[PDB]
């Protein structure tokens, strides 16, 4: 179990990060910050200021019930400036809630997961073995695996896209 | 809505 | 009045254009199109077949109640791929209903109207003294008028970022 | 909200 905390530099303005930079949610307005090459200007996303190479790690992530959240892993490639698509050749592995509806995000088509409800899920990132894998933490159960041959360093990702909703690492 | 484009 | 019809190599593909190619709204899904370098593939943008180097001309636009249209002129020059900022600097002239209010979108600050509830809008581009204006048709009294020294061949644009509202051309 | 970006 990995003590992340997210990275106000790569955060895009609209976002507000708790003080213990441990949550997320989205604000109505842009801040005014430095723009840092490493600051999403666009899409609604943080990384973690802790990234990975090699080895094996895994954290969890407290979710709210509405709509607007995804999370999961990118590689430190991921560009930062205009929109990008969210998916896993532009370099972003992530769980969903999107329509009422948990995705592992996919392309060209998501991946419903048949889940009914998440407080809080575990994250484990492999790169001896090269996968992202989610649980649910009520009993571990298995959501979804990405198999990635990952040739770069690996960053937990946050993005939340509206308001009402928020994202939390633990511990 | 568009929002989700900007995930 | 110029007899204009939409352009379907331009329309970004989650728009649906109407049969007759005079109406626009946006659709709950991208569709399958071919991938013209004219084709708008972020912004949800539409050009009229028929862009104008010289001459007044003016055309009606049917406009929804409700937020999420904006319409106007665009040089023909205007960024078609990547997210592009909505404004005279790059390359859009236009009136946008948001926020439950009327505006004019000039920046780096929004110029609020002053009319009531629109319901249809004659534009009228004069390529002669350089200048885009905007009337409400029920008794033509002035909205707005852009001064622009148009450089190059100068085309009517259509917008909407929201399902349940539109645009309609007229005649 | 954000869907305005995509204007
Ligand atoms: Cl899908």
């Amino acid at each position: 179990m990995v003590e992340l905390t997210l990275d106000p530099d790569t955060a895009n303005p609209r976002l507000i990060l708790s003080l213990d930079l441990k949550g997320v949610r989205l604000g109505e307005r842009a801040q005014d910050l430095p723009n840092h090459p490493c600051r999403f200007d666009t899409n609604t996303r943080v990384l973690a200021s802790c990234g990975f190479s090699s080895g094996r790690h895994h954290w969890e992530v407290e979710v709210g019930s509405k709509d607007g959240w995804a999370f999961g892993v990118a590689r430190e490639s991921v560009r930062r400036k205009g929109l990008t698509p969210f998916t896993p050749e532009e370099g972003v592995w992530a769980l969903q809630l999107n329509g009422g509806q948990y995705w592992a995000v996919t392309s060209p088509e998501r991946s419903p997961l048949s889940c009914g409800h998440l407080s809080r899920v575990r994250v484990a990132l492999d790169l001896e073995v090269g996968a992202v894998s989610f649980y649910a933490v009520e009993d571990m159960r298995h959501l979804y695996t990405f198999r990635v041959n990952f040739q770069e360093r690996v960053f937990p990702l946050f993005s939340v896209c509206s308001t009402g909703t928020y994202l939390r690492i633990w511990p | 809505g568009l929002s989700m484009l900007l995930q």
